[PDB]
């Protein structure tokens, strides 16, 4: 059913960008490092 | 006097660690960026196929 | 030592530059993914209504 | 409301402008 | 000492380096910014035809 | 005219990983 599949789709763009914020937090993370 | 040559010497010491660092953070952004991306393509594709439907089931159902 | 201090310096200062360049650009990343995330819930929305109402109206 | 969440996302998109700016401006004091 | 200026000779190098990164990445930001906002637009454009000659037939 | 503007939307984000790219290219240079 389309329902479904964009259902799915959509939910894959949530992981993507929960995936960004996971990649923000390493970056911050690595730059408390940066002390100079 | 023979101090200054030994705090640059760990200037320089900190400021390689300070970069290496940065370069793991600058990759850790990049990752971040791609990620965006994926998940505006995602959201494209899903937006491509809300249209598809809009100009079909709902246009010869007209 | 003197040369090897001033270039340590400027080093130093251009790295803390650098830190809060890359702080600014995280913040950026950030604000793109909120955009595409409220995009996400009006694309859903579209999506529901087609059927919530379009569905049943045809 | 959809042109509600349109505008929220408009706001977002722009706020990234601006932290880009920020960032470039940062990053023009290197060198 | 002929240590030491090099360390920051090859820091000054990889500095170098880095500002080119960063700028490369805010161009990457700037062209997710601009996908998402093309992607919004495409979005407003559906919610009218939708609206339009369709919620009237 | 919404197939052209999705057409763009995916024009900037493949320019994305464009850049991506040569941001990680130049900090192959970084540590080496």
């Amino acid at each position: 059913r389309g329902g479904i599949d964009i259902s799915t789709e959509l939910s894959k763009v949530n992981a993507s960008l929960q995936n960004t914020v996971k990649y923000i937090k390493e970056s911050n993370h690595q730059l408390q490092s940066v002390i100079v | 006097g023979p101090l200054g040559s030994a705090v640059s010497l760990v200037q320089a010491q900190t400021n390689a660690r300070a970069i290496a660092a940065m370069k793991n953070s600058i990759q850790a952004t990049n990752r971040a960026v791609f990620e965006v991306k994926e998940g505006t393509q995602r959201l494209a594709i899903a937006v491509q196929a809300i249209q598809d439907h809009i100009n079909t089931i709902m246009n010869t159902q007209l």
